RNA sequence: GCAUUGCCGCGAAGCUACCAUCCGCUGGAUUAUGGCUGAACGCCUCUAAGUCAGAAUCCAUGCUAGAACGCGGUGAU
């Protein structure tokens, strides 16, 4: 739901506010389209208010709340309140403690440490 | 008796795994590879279930229980909630959980009778615990970290913390524990103590690169070794 | 390839699977007309995939299956320049559907189709069983003349539709003695087509570019559905007591008092269009091929508009009293 | 008072043998027999206690008549639903329906 | 498994509805999008007369019954017993029988008084002249 | 008299879309080329025996079209 260039939220304790996408690691390669980001997907993201020090540098990112309809297996259409990322290493290993608010069902089924992170499911 | 086991690629433990005194909680995702190993350990003392919660692989941190009951949350479909029931006996208690949090294994760490909560928990699972676990209540933090299930580990043979744990913390905690702690490291470095690493009274499940300190460290506190 | 419009509306099939004379005298194929598209809740069961003992939604496409019943029978002798019928074999009576197929003007014709053919059953049958027994004794391979029956269906053609089946069972002479017990009496598709096979599907695409012959392969049937059921759209855990016609109907088709087949996927062709269902050419084994499916939910709503229940009995049941 | 808590059975249990030509089977073991990794298919049906084996081949529904049979089914539907046809007979005999 | 709409009560289904989850981890599952943008404006289903906020907060309807009791969400799961299922079976199209049966006598109440009130307004109309 | 579908609420039908879904990773023989073991020549070598991969080459299979001056079977006249 979010494609390069777009501004989610941070929801764990490590300071930054908002991450600003800048590049999606793992997509694909068309002309003219956009590199989207969803739910369970780790993207180059940019911190552009917060702490300092974790502005002016990119940091791979989780993206936990995509607030875009998507079709789950289950016969369900469902859509978080607001886009949501957290940020960690490339390993997946968590920086933030406790990601508060709800964290995707899938981007949990994908990391565990996420999970081990994760307050909050769905 | 400690025994390092791998899940897909993973050295992640508590996140696909449950562990009590009287069951064990398996994934159903991936191969027999890692249901064999604690056919291996467990065998045919205690029940060993396949399961999902709400369609996951991830069911250690989605579920908090003792020997006496089992706690689930409220996504649990009643499909896998009656396999379950018909699964585990009379003596382990199932109900679903009506709350805003699904993941209960970081949220609530316990053994047969302490239980560190979530300090911001709503009063009615804080209720719910103490009534289906039977066992004693606290809202802590384990050194500021909000999250007591994968940052402590329990049993009641001792107890675990992750190494940012302060002794001070260690002492005011483990009075109201009445067992011991140690700032412990688990999985080469990994802070993740209850994910990353399961415990009952007789046996402690790491992954392989859980270091032979860091199993040493286990296996002092939790007495592996009789 | 280049894209000229299809020959008949009705698909050719260009080949059928192959013959096992080990096994029973059986049909290849078969013809039914598609109603429409549902959606339906099963459990998908793939160890290797994340989805194992999980609940998917799963959109397939219905045939509607009137029982098809055998007129003829064809044999073809083979040629070093290629595969010939020495002759056909037709039976005595035949409807007024098919005796309407040769005819373009039926309603003003005498229908004079098959009358001196009527009196080759008036003697005992010495040339036709002379032909019986030459099909026995030369043409290698068989083909049996079928219909359907479409007055038993909301289509508006009253015109039945005939096709060959080529007869993969064994014994040619058992074949067509098994054809001639088989004239004029019905074949449904339960003792042709099961649950869980692999079906292509022959048929001519939506024009509008289009109207072309489009063989779509590897589609596993999902139900064969019993006319005489009235829990068609029932799973042992959907214990409701309804059909598989959707709320309102089918859109633009009719229903389905008949048979049918739930098959997964999608099918080139509209509604109200002749759709062969082929079997396999081969024995895939996939374990896409070889999955024991189990339903669990089916969608029976309106797509004449945002359904919002599943029997109108479930409906009364919300909605209350009116008053009307 | 708390005591650490091993069962009987668990200790009962012999130490499982890696290199054993009479020994316990695995999950592996089952799982090599019919394939192998990922061709091999799961049984949930077949473990699980029941008061009749019978009843694990059962199956239990989910829907009836657009409502779900989860909802319904509970320890002794019976003494309920005969004093709610108690309390039918009673707005019967008392003429409410006409 | 049905859940209601947030915005109908009606059943929902798989592919039917959309669900919004807020921050307090709620999920709100919508029948259809007039359910869903109904929801966007942040309406009231109290003030839209169709929907069953409105006709149970209206009276129209019974809105409890003695037949209500059976169907109710269980966190504690029962271990399978099959001869239960039938007799559950039984009980559920049984009591929609009874539900509707006790709806349309409760409905068979109010059209009874118009009657009265008919004749008590059309004296008014005679007894003036 | 108008607003290039005057605007808006809520919606059809059709067209369309990895933006939604389904189905299709067809098999052999081969050229150049890259090799194996291996002598002929006690070193050495893809070759002499044999053999592995590899071109849009050739064949099989399937699909699409059907000689509009290709054909057959069958009906009534
Ligand atoms: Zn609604």
């Amino acid at each position: 739901g979010l494609p390069v260039g777009a501004i989610m939220n941070c929801a764990d304790n490590s300071g930054a506010r908002n991450l600003y996408i800048i590049a999606v690691k793992g997509s694909g390669s068309r002309l003219n389209r956009l590199p989207a980001a969803s739910l369970g997907d780790m993207v180059m993201a940019t911190v552009k208010k917060g702490k300092p020090e974790l502005r002016k540098k990119v940091m791979p990112a989780i993206v936990v709340r995509q607030a875009k309809s998507w079709r789950r297996r289950d016969g369900v259409f469902l859509y978080f309140e607001d886009n949501a990322g957290v940020i960690a290493n490339p390993k997946g290993e968590m920086k933030g403690s406790a990601i508060t608010g709800p964290v995707g069902k899938e981007c949990a089924d994908l990391w565990p440490r996420v999970a081990s992170n994760s307050g909050v499911v769905v | 008796m400690a025994t390092r086991t791998q899940f897909e690629n993973s050295n992640e433990i508590g996140v696909f795994s449950k562990l009590t005194n009287t069951y064990c909680l398996v994934a159903v995702g991936g191969s027999e590879n890692f249901y064999s190993a604690f056919e291996a350990e467990l065998g045919d003392a205690i029940p060993i279930v396949h399961t999902t919660i709400a369609g996951t692989r991830i069911i250690g941190r989605m579920t908090a229980g003792n020997r006496r009951g089992l706690l689930v949350p409220t996504q649990t479909t009643d499909q896998e909630l009656q396999h379950l029931r018909n699964s585990l006996p009379d003596s382990v208690k199932i109900q679903r959980v009506e709350e805003r949090l699904s993941a209960l294994g970081n949220v609530i760490c316990c053994n047969d009778y302490v239980a560190l909560v979530h300090p911001d928990i709503d009063r009615e699972t804080e209720e719910l615990i103490s009534d289906v676990l039977g066992v004693e209540v606290f809202r802590q933090t384990i050194s500021g970290n909000i999250l007591v299930g994968s940052y402590c580990s329990l049993s009641n043979q001792g107890g675990l913390v992750h190494p940012q744990t302060s002794v001070q913390d260690q002492e005011e905690l483990s009075s109201l524990l009445q067992v011991p702690l140690v700032a412990g490291t688990v999985n080469r470095g990994s802070s993740v103590v209850g994910a990353g690493m399961v415990v009952n009274d007789y046996l402690a499940v790491t992954g392989l690169d859980t270091t032979a300190p860091e199993l040493s460290v286990i296996e002092s506190i939790f007495r592996l070794q009789d | 390839l280049p894209r000229k419009r299809a020959a008949s509306i009705r698909a050719r099939v260009k080949a059928f699977p192959k013959d096992d004379r080990s096994k029973p005298v059986a049909l290849t194929s078969f013809l039914g007309y598609k109603a429409g598209m549902t959606t339906i809740v099963r459990d998908l069961d793939r160890p290797g995939s994340k989805f194992h003992k999980r609940e998917v939604v799963e959109a397939v496409t219905v045939v509607d299956t009137p029982p098809v019943v055998v007129v003829g029978v064809v044999g073809y002798v083979e040629t070093p320049r290629g595969l010939r019928s020495l002759t056909t074999v037709w039976a005595e009576h035949l409807s007024d559907e098919v005796k309407r197929r040769f005819y373009k003007n039926w309603y003003k014709s005498k229908k004079k189709a098959f009358t001196k053919y009527s009196a080759k059953y008036a003697q005992d049958g010495a040339g036709i069983e002379r032909e019986l027994a030459r099909i026995k004794k030369y043409a290698s391979v068989v083909r049996v003349l079928v219909h359907t029956q479409i007055r038993k269906t909301p289509l508006a053609q009253k015109k039945a539709h005939l096709a060959e089946i080529q007869l993969n069972g064994g014994s040619i002479s058992e074949k067509v003695d098994w054809a001639r017990e088989h004239f004029e009496k019905t074949v449904a598709v339960d003792s042709v087509f099961e649950q869980n096979e692999m079906i292509d599907a022959i048929a001519v695409t939506k024009g509008h570019r289009g109207y072309h012959s489009r063989t779509s392969i590897n589609h596993k049937i999902y139900r064969v559905g019993k006319g005489d059921d009235e829990a068609n759209g029932a799973t042992s855990f959907d214990r409701t007591k309804k059909t598989i016609t959707p709320m309102g109907g089918f859109v633009h088709y009719g229903e389905i008092k008949n048979d049918f087949i739930m098959v997964k996927g999608c099918i080139p062709g509209n509604r109200k269009r002749i759709v062969t269902l082929r079997k396999s050419l081969y024995t895939n084994t996939s374990r896409k091929a070889l999955e024991e499916v189990s339903l669990k939910w089916i969608d029976t709503a309106s797509k004449f508009g945002k359904g919002r229940f599943q029997t109108p009995a479930e409906k009364h049941a919300f909605m209350g009293t009116l008053k009307k | 008072k708390r005591t650490p808590f091993i069962p009987e059975s668990v200790k009962n249990l012999k130490k499982y043998d890696p290199e054993d030509p009479n020994r316990r089977k695995l999950a592996r073991d089952i799982e090599a027999e019919n394939g192998g990794a990922g061709v091999f298919n799961v049984n949930l049906k077949d473990k699980y206690l029941l008061e009749d084996d019978e009843w694990k081949n059962d199956i239990m529904p989910e829907i009836l008549d657009g409502k779900n049979v989860y909802d319904f089914l509970d320890p002794e539907i019976a003494a309920k639903l005969q004093a709610l046809e108690e309390e039918e007979e009673k707005l019967e005999n008392e003429g409410f329906y006409n | 498994r049905i859940y209601q709409c947030h915005f109908c009560s009606s059943p929902c289904y798989p592919g039917h509805g959309i669900m919004f989850v807020r921050n307090d981890a709620k999920e709100f599952r919508f029948c259809r999008s007039k359910c869903h943008k109904a929801f966007k404006q942040r309406r009231n289903p109290r003030k839209l007369k169709w929907t069953k906020a409105f006709r149970k907060a209206a009276g129209k309807e019974l809105a409890v019954d003695s037949t209500l009791t059976f169907a109710q969400r269980r966190n504690v799961p029962v271990r399978y017993n099959r001869e239960l299922v039938a007799t559950t079976l039984k009980a559920m199209a049984r009591i929609e029988e009874i539900r509707q049966k006790r709806e349309r006598a409760f409905y068979k109440n109010r059209m009874r008084g118009n009657k009265e009130k008919d004749f008590l307004r059309d004296k008014k109309l005679v007894e003036s002249n």
